[PDB]
DNA sequence: TTTCGGGGGGGCCGGGGGG
DNA sequence: CCCCCCGGCCCCCCCGGC
DNA sequence: TTAGGGGGGGGGA
DNA sequence: CCCCCCCCCCTTT
C-alpha cells in the first residue's frame, strides 16, 4: 500500500461521489432527490455484478455523513459473521444507540444480504421496524431469491440495469484521458461487447491491453490488441466458420474449424457463443431448427463445462448445426 | 491349505508367465528407478497387476517388499466420528485403499497420505546403485472408486513432495479417474493372457498339484470360461478338482459361482415373464442380491450380457436392450440408491421385449 | 541409521522429467505469451491485479504463477510474501472467513536491504487458491469483499480447469487469463530442447507424433518421452526411438485392430459385434482412445455421405459425454458400435 | 417416535383415543345451555370433526364463536368448520394413500387438490415420501391410464422418473448441499411416477423395505471387509474379488469336508484357517454370504452336532495366529 | 442531511381495532373480546403486512390501559426467546402478582412465534395450562403449521385472509387525505396492483412516489415500483411462438439484470401455479425446468441455457 | 442412511474473586 | 490458602422448501 | 373410493 | 349372550 497508483484498475477508479456513478441515472436521481430532503427509506439495491451498487452505497453515505462516514455507519457483507446473534447483539446495539460523533440518523448497510441465513433475515424484521425512528438500512443483492418476502415488504426496491453504452464510453474516455492511453473506435467497440454490461470487465481487459502495447505512451490499442490479450475470436473468424459449416462439406468444415482454431489458439466454447449470438439474428422459416440448434448447443455447452473430447465436441458442434439447417428446406 | 491360485503366485520379474512385452517394459523401468514417475496400471480385473506392481517394487527395493505388516490408523470427521483405516506396510513401501472409508476417503488423502509424503527418507536403504533409497512408494488400490474430491487432494500432493513419495495406482478402468491425476501418472496397460497361457499355467499347476487329467482339453475349457480371468481359472480348477476327487475327466462340468447362477435364474424369468408382479419378484431378487454384497454395476453388467446371450431374442430387442444398459449404467454412476435404477432398466427391457 | 541430506541440484536432477524440467522464470513459460507478457509488465508497473487463470490439464498455470511469484520476491522473501491453498487444503467458509481474511490483512513483510536491490519487491502479499473450482460457492462469496477492501496489501490468484465453477462475482472482480492448449505448433520447441537435454535419439516426427497424441498437455507428453526414453536405454541399442514405439507406450490401438472394428461395424450383424468387442476388451484398451480414433477415422473418410457424418457426431459425443460420468466401457463401447452398425 | 424405544416393554401401555361426539354431546349441551347460546346437535359431529376429536379445541372453539354468534346451526356450520380445521401433517402411510389415489389426478380432483397441494403433501415428511412411493408404485390398479397404454408401461415411466429423483436427491446432499432443490425432488421422486400410477391400492400399503436392506448390506460390508483383511497377508485380490471369486472355493475347503468326513476333516478345515489366519466368527460369517443354490443354513444346521462340538473343542485347544496385532 | 421523516407505515399504524381494514368478522371478535375481556389464548396466522401485530398491539393496548407497561411481555424473534427463556423470564411474569380490573389478565406476545424452536413450544404448554387464571399468550405468525399441535390445542385459531382492493384503496385514500397527496386514479390503481394485497408495501410505494416524484400517477409509480417479474415469467411461458417467448426472456428479464437463478425459480413457481394448464402438462414443464435448474446451480448459468428451455417448453406443448 | 453449515442446549473446565 | 461464581470452549442433536 | 387387519364399545335377537 | 355395526387406529427406521 505504497500509493494508488499500486492498485488494480477496478479498485483504482472505484467512484467516490454520486457524480462519478454512470450508467444508473435514474436511481441516482432519486436517491439523492431522497437524501437532500430528509425522505430516505429502506433501500434494496438488486443488480448484476458490476453495476455499482457497492460504489453507489458508499458514496451515498459518504454524501449523508462526510469524509467520517466509515465511523457513522455500520457495514456488514458475506466475510463477516452475520448470523442471529450478530443480529441480537451487535446490529440491535448500533440501531438503539445515537452516534458518537453528531446527531445524524444512523445507516446499517447489509452487503450481499443475499448470502444471509434465513433466521437472520428473520430477526431482522422487527429491528428494522422498531427503531425506523432513528436507523435505516440498506440491503444489497445480486439474487432475490435469497430474500425472505418479510424483509422485500420492508424495503423501497431500486434495480441496477446492466451498464449501458454510453457510460462505459464516458468512463473508457476518463480512464484514457488519466492513463494516457490511445484506443481505436474498432478495439472501443469490441471492448464494450465483450464488456456484456460489466465495468470490471473493462477496467480488467483495459489495464492488460496498456500491458501489452510496447510503448504505451505511443501505441494505440487496436482491436487486434484486444483479441490478443482476451484471446477471443476475431468476428471474421466466427462469419467463416459459419459459412463454411452451412456452405461446404464435412471435410472442407472440419478442415476450416480446425484451422481457425489453431492459427490462435481459440478455445471452442468462445466460438459456440459467437456462433450463437450470430445465428439469434438469423430468420428462420421453420421454429423447428431453431429448437434444435438450442438444445443441441446447450447440451453441448454443458458437456464442455465439464471437461470431454475438444475434437468430439467440435464435430459435434458441426453436426448439429448442419442438421438443425436441414429443417429450414421442407 | 492355501489355495493354489495364492501358493504359486510369482514373485518375482522373472517369474512372470504371460505378456513378455510387458515384462519387459516393467524392466525398462526398473533399470533406474531413482527418476521413476508415478505409475497409473489399468486393465482387465484378474489378469495379475497387483503380482506385477509388487514384482516391480521387489526389482526395485529386493524381496523385503514381500514382508507385509498390518496396522490400524485412527481418523476423526468434522463430526468428531472415528473411523479406522487398514494399513498394509512394508519396509519400503505402503498399500491403502482410501475407499474402504467412501465419502471419507478425501480424509484419507489430506492427512494420512500428506504426512507419508512430507517425510524425507533417513533410513540407510542401500540400493544397487550403491546409494540409499530416496523415496518410499504408496500404493493405492481401487484408485477408480475414489470420490472426486480425493482425487483432486492428490493432486498437488503427487507434484510437491515427488521427492519423497511415487505412488502406484492400480485400475480395473480409467473412465472414473479424473484427468488432471491421469495427466499425472505413467499410464500402463495391462492386457489379459490369452488362453494358450492360461493353459500353460494350469497344466504347470496341475503337475506340480499331481491331478489326474483325462486330456489338455479341459484346461483349455477352463480358461475359455475364465474369459481371461487368471484368478478365476485357478480357483475354477481348484474347486472341480476338490469336486472331482482330484481327478479331472472331459465330462466334468464347469462351475459357476452362487451368484452368477442367481443373475441368470432372473434372466430367464425377465424373458419368460413380462408383467408388474415378475417385476416386484425381480425386485426381491435384487435385493437379495446386493444384500450379499454384490456390487450394483456387477449385476447390471452381468444381466445385461446374459439377455443379450438369449436365443429367442431379436436384434431390435438386443439394440434396446444395450441402449437401455448404457443410459441406466450412467445412472447408477450418479444416483446413490442403486435398487431404483437396476428396477428402472428391468421394466424398460420388460416392456421392450413385450 | 541416517542419511546426509542432498542438494537441491542433485535432489532435482534425480526427479522425473515432469517436475525436472518444470520452469524457473516466466522466460520458461513456451506458448502463453498473451498473458505471460501482461505478467511480465507487472516487475515494473507494480499494479498486478487479481488473477483468474484457466486452462486444461498441463497448460502452465501453477508452473506460471510460481514463477512469477519467484520473480517479484526472491528466494528469500517468497516464503514470507505467499500464502498457498490447494484442493489438499481445508477450504471450508470458516476458513475462508478466518485464517484468509486474517493473512489479507495482515502487514506486509519487511523485504531486506539485498531483497530490495536485487528484485522489484512489490508492496503486497500474494494469496493463490490453486484448484479453486473445487470450492463450494458459499465459501467462494466468502472471498468477494475480502478481495476488494485488501486489495492495496494483498492480490489474489485463483487458477481452474473448469471456469464455470467459479462464481459469477469472482469472476468479475478477476482478471482473466485463459492458458491455451499445448501443441505440436506451439510446444515442439520445449519438447526439442527437453530431448536434446536428456540426449534423447528418435526418428524425425517422432516428438510431433507425441504431441499429437498428448492432446494439448504437455506433462503427459514429457512423461511419455521421459517412458519411451527408459525404453531405449533399457534396450541398449543405439537405434532411433519410433512412432510405433511412441503409440504403444501411448495406449493407441493399432490400425489394423482399428480397421477389423470398422468391418465388424460395416457388416451389421449383432452378434459378431458383441463377440468382436468382447475379445476386444480383454486387451484392456482405454474406451476413450478407442472412440477418439474412431472420430478421427470417420469424420475424414470421403466414402461417408453428409446424414452418416452427422449423425455419428451426435452418437461420439454422446458415448464420450456419458463415459466422462465413469461408466462402465465394456457397455458404453458396444452400444456405440451398434448405433454405429444400425447408420 | 424413535425416542420412545427405550419404553419398549417396560411399562403397562395404555391408548387413549379420540372421542366420539356420542361421548360428549352431553357435555357441550351442559356448556351451551350454562352459557346462554343456542348450538345445534346436529352439527356437534362435523365440530369434532373439525377439531380431530380434541375436546379442548372444541372448547376454545365454542368460547371464540359464542363471543358474537349467540347461534350455532347448519347456516354458518361450514364457515366456522373451514376456518378452524386442525391441518395436522399427515404419517407416510396416510401420505402414500393420498398420493396413489387417482381421483385427484382427474380434471376436477387436480382443480380442488392442485398440484401445489401434492407438493406441500411431500413436505409433509419430505424423507419418507419417495421411500413410500417407491415401495407402493407397483401395488395399484391405476385408472390414469392413456389409451393404448399398459400398467407396465406406465411402471416403467414411473421407475426412471424416480431414478431421476434418485440422482436429483444425490445432488441434494453433496458437499454444495443443495437444498433448494427439494421442490423438484418432490415432483421427480413422489408426484411424477404417482400421478403415472395413480388408481386404487389393490393390497395392503407396505413400509419401505429399503432402510431394513440397507442395515443389511452394511453389515455385510462390514463382515466382508473384516475378513478380507484378515486374510489380506495371503490372497490377492481386492474384497469385491473375495466375495466374488474365493469365497466359493472357501467353502469347497471348508464347509464340504465335514459334510463328507465327519470329524475327521476338521484338523484340515483348521489347517486351511491357520493358512489365512481365519477364527471361527470368520468360519460362521464365511458360511453367511452365499445365495442362491448354495445357501448353507439348512446344511449347517444337519450337520451332527458331535461334528461341531469336535470342531470347536479341537479349534479352542490349540493356538492361532493373528493377521493383524492391534 | 441529517433528518428523517418518520415513514408512514409507522405514522399511521392504527392505534385502535376500529382503525385495522379487512378481515372484518376476526376484528368484530377482537373488538367484543376487549370490550368483555376474558381473552383466550390465540393463535393469528396470515401473509405480510394485512395487520397481525398490529391487532395484537391494538387489542392489548385496549384491554389493559394504564397497565399496559406492567402486564404485557412482548417478545420477537429478534430477542432471545429459548428453552431457558421460556422456564425463567416467561414463567415469572406467569407468576408475578398484579392487581388488574375484574375481568382482565397480563398478556405474553409472542410475535414471529413460527420461528421458535420445539424445545420452548413444548416448555411453553404447561406454563399456559397452570397460569391461565392471570396470564394469556397471543402468538403471532405466517405458518401455523411451525406450532406445535398441543399448542394450537390451548389457542383460538385466527386465520388471516388477504386484504381486497378495496380494503387497500380506502386505507389509502385515508391517508392520501391526511397527507395532501395528489394523485390520479391510474395512480391508485398501479399501486394496488403492484401491492398485492400488501399494505405495508402499498403505503411504502405511496410514500417513495410521492417523495421522489410529488404526482402519484401510472408514470412515477411504475418507475418507482418495477412490474412484479412473476408476471413477465408467466407471458413467457404462456407464449405460443418460441420466437416471442424468447424475445420476452431476452428483452424484459435478460437485458435487465434479472439473474439466471431468479429466472428458472420464478419459472418453476410460476409453472406450478399454472391452474389454465393441463397437470400433467405442467409436470413435464418441471421436469424440464428442473434439468435447467440443475445445470445452472452447477455453474453455466448463461441466456443459452434459458433459451434451450424455453425451447423444450415449447416443443412440449405443441 | 447421509456427504456443509447454522443454531440451540447442556456438560465440563478453569480464571478470577471473595472469604 | 481454599471455595464459589460465571464467563468460555467443547460436545451432541436437529433442520435444511414455501 | 374406502389398503388389510386388529381393537373398543354401544346395541340387541 | 355371541354377533353385528361403526369407527378408530396400527402397519412403520
Ligand atoms: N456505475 C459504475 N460507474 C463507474 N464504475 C463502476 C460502476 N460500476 C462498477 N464500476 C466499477 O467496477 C468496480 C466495482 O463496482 P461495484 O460497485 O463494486 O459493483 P457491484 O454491483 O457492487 O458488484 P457485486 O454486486 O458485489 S458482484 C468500481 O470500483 C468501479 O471501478
Ligand atoms: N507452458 C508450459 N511450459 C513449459 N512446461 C510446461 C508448460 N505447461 C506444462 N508444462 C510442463 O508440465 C508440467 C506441469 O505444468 P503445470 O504448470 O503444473 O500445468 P497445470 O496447468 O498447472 O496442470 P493442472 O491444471 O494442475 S492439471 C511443468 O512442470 C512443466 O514441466
Ligand atoms: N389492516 C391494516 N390496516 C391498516 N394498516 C395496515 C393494515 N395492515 C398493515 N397495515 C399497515 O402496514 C403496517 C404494518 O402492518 P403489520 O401489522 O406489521 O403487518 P404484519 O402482518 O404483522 O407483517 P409480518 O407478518 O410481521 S411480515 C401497519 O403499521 C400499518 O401501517
Ligand atoms: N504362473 C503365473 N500366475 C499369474 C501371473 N500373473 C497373475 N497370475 C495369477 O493370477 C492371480 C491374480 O493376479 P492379480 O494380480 O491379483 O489380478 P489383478 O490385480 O486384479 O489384475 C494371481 O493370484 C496369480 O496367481 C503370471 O505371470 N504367472
Ligand atoms: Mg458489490
Ligand atoms: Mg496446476
Ligand atoms: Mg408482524
Amino acid at each position: 500500500k505504497r500509493s494508488k497508483e499500486n492498485l488494480p484498475w477496478v479498485e483504482k477508479y472505484r467512484p467516490e461521489t454520486l457524480d462519478e456513478v454512470y450508467g444508473q441515472n435514474e436511481v441516482i436521481t432519486t436517491v439523492r432527490k431522497f437524501v437532500d430532503e430528509g425522505k430516505l427509506p429502506h433501500l434494496l439495491f438488486y443488480g448484476p455484478p458490476g453495476t455499482g451498487k457497492t460504489s453507489t452505497i458508499v458514496a451515498l453515505a459518504r454524501e449523508i455523513y462526510g469524509k467520517n462516514y466509515s465511523n457513522m455507519v455500520l457495514e456488514l457483507n458475506a466475510s463477516d459473521d452475520r448470523g442471529i446473534d450478530v443480529v441480537r447483539n451487535q446490529i440491535k446495539d448500533f440501531a438503539s444507540t445515537r452516534q458518537i460523533f453528531s446527531k445524524g440518523f444512523k445507516l446499517i448497510i447489509l452487503d450481499e444480504a443475499d448470502a444471509m441465513t434465513n433466521a437472520a433475515q428473520n430477526a431482522l424484521r422487527r429491528v428494522i421496524e422498531r427503531y425506523t425512528k432513528n436507523t435505516r438500512f440498506c440491503v444489497l443483492a445480486n439474487y432475490a431469491h435469497k430474500l425472505t418476502p418479510a424483509l422485500l415488504s420492508r424495503c423501497t426496491r431500486f434495480r441496477f440495469q446492466p451498464l449501458p453504452q454510453e457510460a462505459i464510453e464516458r468512463r473508457i474516455a476518463n480512464v484514457l484521458v488519466h492513463e494516457k492511453l490511445k484506443l481505436s473506435p474498432n478495439a472501443e467497440k469490441a471492448l464494450i461487447e465483450l464488456s456484456n454490461g460489466d465495468m470490471r470487465r473493462v477496467l480488467n481487459v483495459l489495464q492488460s491491453c496498456k500491458a501489452t502495447l510496447d510503448n504505451p505512451d505511443e501505441d494505440e490499442i487496436s482491436d487486434d490488441v484486444i483479441y490478443e490479450c482476451c484471446g477471443a475470436p476475431r468476428p471474421s473468424d466466427l462469419k467463416a466458420v459459419l459459412k463454411s459449416i452451412l456452405e461446404d462439406d464435412w471435410g472442407t468444415a472440419h478442415y476450416t474449424l480446425n484451422k481457425v482454431r489453431s492459427a490462435k489458439g481459440l478455445a471452442l466454447i468462445d466460438l459456440i457463443e459467437g456462433i450463437v449470438k450470430i445465428l439469434e439474428d438469423y430468420e428462420l422459416q421453420n421454429e423447428e431448427t431453431r429448437v434444435h440448434l438450442l438444445t443441441k448447443l446447450a447440451d453441448i455447452e454443458y458437456s464442455i463445462s465439464k471437461g470431454g473430447n475438444d475434437q468430439i465436441q467440435g464435430s459435434a458442434v458441426i453436426g448439429a448445426i448442419k442438421a438443425s439447417f436441414e429443417n429450414e428446406t421442407v | 491349505m492355501s489355495l493354489w491360485v495364492d501358493k504359486y503366485r510369482p514373485k518375482s520379474l522373472n517369474a512372470l508367465s504371460h505378456n513378455e512385452e510387458l515384462t519387459n517394459f516393467l524392466k525398462s523401468l526398473s533399470d533406474q528407478p531413482r527418476d521413476l514417475p508415478h505409475l497409473l496400471l489399468y486393465g482387465p480385473n484378474g489378469t495379475g497387476k497387483k503380482t506385477r506392481c509388487m514384482a516391480l517394487l521387489e526389482s526395485i527395493f529386493g524381496p523385503g517388499v514381500y514382508r507385509l505388516k498390518i496396522d490400524v490408523r485412527q481418523f476423526v470427521t468434522a463430526s468428531n466420528r472415528k473411523l479406522e483405516l487398514n494399513v498394509v506396510s512394508s519396509p519400503y513401501h505402503l498399500e491403502i485403499t482410501p475407499s474402504d472409508m467412501g465419502n471419507n476417503d478425501r480424509i484419507v488423502i489430506q492427512e494420512l497420505l500428506k504426512e507419508v509424503a512430507q517425510m524425507e527418507q533417513v533410513d540407510f536403504q542401500d540400493s544397487k546403485d550403491g546409494l540409499a533409497h530416496r523415496y518410499k512408494c504408496v500404493i493405492i488400490n481401487e484408485a477408480n472408486s475414489l470420490t472426486k474430491d480425493a482425487q483432486a487432494a492428490l493432486r498437488r500432493t503427487m507434484e510437491k513432495y515427488s521427492k519423497n513419495i511415487r505412488l502406484i495406482m492400480v485400475c480395473d478402468s480409467m473412465s472414473p479417474i479424473i484427468a488432471p491425476i491421469k495427466s499425472r501418472c505413467l499410464l500402463i496397460r495391462c492386457p489379459a493372457p490369452s488362453d494358450s497361457e492360461i493353459s500353460t499355467i494350469l497344466s504347470d499347476v496341475v503337475t506340480n498339484e499331481r491331478i489326474q487329467l483325462e486330456t489338455k482339453d479341459i484346461l483349455k475349457r477352463i480358461a475359455q470360461a475364465s474369459n481371461g480371468n487368471l484368478r478365476v481359472s485357478l480357483l475354477m480348477l481348484e474347486s472341480m478338482a476338490l469336486n472331482n476327487e482330484l481327478a479331472l475327466k472331459s465330462s466334468s462340468p464347469i462351475i459357476k459361482p452362487d451368484w452368477i447362477i442367481v443373475i441368470h435364474k432372473l434372466t430367464r424369468k425377465i424373458v419368460k415373464e413380462r408383467s408388474v408382479n415378475s417385476l416386484i419378484e425381480c425386485r426381491a431378487v435384487l435385493y437379495d442380491l446386493l444384500a450379499h454384497c454384490i456390487p450394483a454395476n456387477i449385476i447390471l453388467k452381468e444381466l445385461t450380457f446374459s439377455l443379450l446371450d438369449v436365443e429367442t431374442l431379436n436384434t431390435t430387442n438386443k439394440s434396446s436392450i444395450i441402449e437401455y444398459s448404457s443410459v441406466f449404467d450412467e445412472r447408477l454412476s450418479l444416483g446413490n440408491k442403486a435398487i431404483f435404477h437396476l428396477e428402472g432398466f428391468i421394466a424398460k427391457v420388460m416392456c421392450c421385449l413385450d | 541409521r541416517k542419511i546426509s541430506k542432498l542438494a537441491a541440484e542433485q535432489s532435482l536432477a534425480q526427479q522425473p522429467w515432469v517436475e525436472k524440467y518444470r520452469p524457473k522464470n516466466l522466460d520458461e513459460v513456451t506458448a502463453q505469451d498473451h498473458a505471460v507478457t501482461v505478467l511480465k509488465k507487472t516487475l515494473k508497473s507494480a499494479n498486478l491485479p487479481h488473477m483468474l487463470f484457466y486452462g486444461p490439464p498441463g497448460t502452465g498455470k501453477t508452473s506460471t504463477i510460481l514463477a512469477l511469484t519467484k520473480e517479484l520476491y526472491g528466494p528469500d522473501l517468497m516464503k514470507s510474501r505467499i500464502l498457498e491453498l490447494n484442493a489438499s487444503d481445508e477450504r471450508g467458509i470458516s476458513i475462508v472467513r478466518e485464517k484468509v481474511k486474517n493473512f489479507a490483512r495482515l502487514t506486509v513483510s519487511k523485504p531486506s536491504k539485498h531483497d530490495l536491490e536485487n528484485y522489484p519487491c512489490p508492496p503486497y502479499k500474494i494469496i493463490i487458491l490453486d484448484e479453486a473450482d473445487s470450492m463450494t460457492a458459499d465459501a467462494q462469496s466468502a472471498l468477494r469483499r475480502t478481495m476488494e477492501t485488501y486489495s492495496g496489501v494483498t492480490r489474489f490468484c485463483l487458477i481452474c480447469n473448469y471456469v464455470t465453477r467459479i462464481i459469477d462475482p469472482l469472476a468479475s472482480r478477476c482478471s482473466k487469463f485463459r492458458f491455451k492448449a499445448l501443441d505440436a505448433s506451439n510446444a515442439i520447441d520445449r519438447l526439442r530442447f527437453i530431448s536434446e537435454q536428456e540426449n534423447v535419439k528418435c526418428d524425425d516426427g517422432v516428438l510431433e507424433r507425441i504431441l499429437d497424441i498428448s492432446a494439448g498437455d504437455l506433462r503427459r507428453g514429457i512423461t511419455l518421452l521421459q517412458s519411451a526414453s527408459k525404453g531405449a536405454q533399457y534396450l541398449g541399442d543405439g537405434k532411433n526411438i519410433t512412432s510405433t514405439q511412441v503409440e504403444e507406450l501411448a495406449g493407441v490401438v493399432p490400425h489394423d485392430i482399428l480397421i477389423e472394428i470398422v468391418e465388424k461395424v460395416k457388416s451389421g450383424d449383432f452378434d459378431e459385434i458383441k463377440k468382436y468387442v468382447n475379445t476386444f476388451m480383454k486387451s484392456g484398451w482405454s474406451a476413450a482412445s478407442v472412440v477418439n480414433q474412431l472420430h478421427e477415422y470417420y469424420i475424414t473418410n470421403d466414402n461417408f455421405d453428409t446424414n452418416f457424418k452427422n449423425q455419428i457426431s451426435w452418437l461420439l459425443f454422446t458415448t464420450d459425454s456419458r463415459l466422462n460420468n465413469g461408466t462402465n466401457e465394456h457397455i458404453q463401447l458396444l452400444n456405440l458400435l451398434v448405433k454405429i452398425s444400425q447408420l | 417416535l424413535p425416542k420412545m424405544r427405550p419404553f419398549d416393554r417396560v411399562c403397562l401401555d395404555i391408548q387413549f383415543r379420540r372421542p366420539d361426539a356420542n361421548s360428549i354431546k352431553s357435555r357441550l349441551m351442559t356448556i351451551a345451555i350454562r352459557e346462554k347460546f343456542k348450538l345445534d346437535p346436529n352439527v356437534i359431529d362435523r365440530l369434532i370433526q373439525t377439531t380431530r376429536g380434541d375436546i379442548r379445541q372444541v372448547i376454545n372453539l365454542l368460547s371464540t364463536i359464542s363471543t358474537t354468534t349467540k347461534t350455532i346451526n347448519h347456516e354458518n356450520i361450514n364457515e366456522i368448520s373451514k376456518a378452524w380445521e386442525k391441518n395436522i401433517a399427515l404419517k407416510p402411510f396416510d401420505i402414500a394413500h393420498k398420493m396413489l389415489d387417482g381421483q385427484i389426478y382427474s380434471d376436477i380432483g387436480s382443480r380442488n387438490f392442485t398440484l401445489n397441494d401434492k407438493i406441500a403433501l411431500y413436505f409433509d415428511d419430505f424423507d419418507f415420501t419417495p421411500l413410500m412411493i417407491q415401495e407402493n408404485y407397483l401395488s395399484t390398479r391405476p385408472s390414469v391410464l392413456k389409451p393404448g397404454q399398459s400398467h407396465l408401461e406406465a411402471v416403467a415411466e414411473a421407475a426412471n422418473c424416480i431414478s431421476l429423483g434418485d440422482i436429483v436427491e444425490k445432488k441434494i446432499r453433496s458437499s454444495e448441499q443443495l437444498w433448494s432443490l427439494l421442490p423438484l425432488h418432490a415432483v421427480l421422486s413422489s408426484v411424477y411416477p404417482a400421478s403415472k400410477v395413480a388408481g386404487h391400492m389393490a393390497g395392503r400399503i407396505n413400509f419401505t423395505a429399503w432402510l431394513g436392506q440397507n442395515s443389511k448390506s452394511a453389515k455385510y460390508y462390514r463382515l466382508l471387509q473384516e475378513i478380507h483383511y484378515h486374510t489380506r497377508l495371503g490372497t490377492s485380490t481386492d474384497k469385491i474379488g473375495l466375495r466374488l471369486d474365493y469365497l466359493p472355493t472357501f467353502r469347497k475347503r471348508l464347509l464340504d469336508p465335514f459334510l463328507k468326513q465327519g470329524a475327521d476333516a476338521i484338523s484340515s478345515v483348521i489347517e486351511v484357517m491357520d493358512d489365512y489366519y481365519l477364527t471361527k466368527e470368520d468360519w460362521d460369517s464365511i458360511m453367511e454370504f452365499f445365495v442362491g443354490p448354495d445357501v448353507t443354513t439348512a446344511i449347517i444346521k444337519k450337520i451332527p452336532a458331535t461334528v461341531k462340538s469336535g470342531f470347536t473343542r479341537k479349534y479352542n485347544s490349540m493356538t492361532h495366529p493373528v493377521a493383524i496385532y492391534r | 442531511t441529517l433528518s428523517l421523516q418518520l415513514p408512514w407505515v409507522e405514522k399511521y399504524r392504527p392505534q385502535v381495532l376500529s382503525d385495522i381494514v379487512g378481515n372484518k368478522e376476526t376484528i368484530d371478535r377482537l373488538q367484543q373480546i376487549a370490550k368483555d375481556g376474558n381473552m383466550p389464548h390465540m393463535i393469528i396466522s396470515g401473509m405480510p403486512g394485512i395487520g397481525k401485530t398490529t391487532s395484537v398491539h391494538c387489542l392489548a393496548h385496549e384491554l389493559l390501559g394504564r397497565s399496559y407497561a406492567d402486564g404485557v411481555l412482548e417478545l420477537n424473534a429478534s430477542d432471545d426467546r429459548g428453552i431457558d427463556v421460556v422456564r425463567n423470564q416467561i414463567k415469572h411474569f406467569a407468576q408475578k402478582k398484579l392487581h388488574l380490573p375484574p375481568g382482565k389478565h397480563k398478556i405474553v406476545i409472542l410475535d414471529e412465534a413460527d420461528s421458535m424452536t420445539a424445545g420452548a413450544q413444548q416448555a411453553l404448554r404447561r406454563t399456559m395450562e397452570l397460569y391461565s387464571n392471570s396470564t394469556r399468550f397471543a402468538f403471532a405468525c405466517n405458518q401455523s403449521n411451525k406450532i406445535i399441535e398441543p399448542l394450537q390445542s390451548r389457542c383460538a385459531i385466527l386465520r388471516y385472509s388477504k386484504l381486497s382492493d378495496e380494503d387497500v384503496l380506502k386505507r389509502l385514500l385515508q391517508i392520501i387525505k391526511l397527507e395532501d397527496v395528489k394523485y390520479t386514479n391510474d395512480g391508485l390503481e398501479a399501486i394496488i396492483f403492484t401491492a398485492e394485497g400488501d399494505m405495508r408495501q402499498a403505503i411504502n410505494n405511496l410514500q417513495s412516489t410521492v417523495a421522489g416524484h410529488g404526482l402519484v400517477n401510472a408514470d412515477n409509480v411504475f418507475k418507482i415500483v418495477d412490474s412484479p417479474h412473476p408476471l413477465i415469467v408467466k407471458k413467457m411461458l404462456l407464449a405460443s411462438n418460441l420466437e416471442d417467448s424468447i424475445q420476452i426472456l431476452r428483452t424484459d428479464l435478460w437485458k435487465k439484470g434479472y439473474s439466471s437463478i431468479d429466472i428458472v425459480t420464478t419459472s418453476f413457481r410460476v409453472t406450478k401455479n399454472l391452474a389454465q394448464v393441463k397437470e400433467s402438462v405442467r409436470l413435464e414443464m418441471i421436469k424440464e425446468i428442473g434439468l435447467t435448474h440443475m445445470r445452472i446451480l452447477e455453474g453455466v448459468g448463461t441466456y443459452l441455457q434459458l433459451a434451450s428451455m424455453l425451447a423444450k417448453i415449447h416443443k412440449l406443448n405443441n
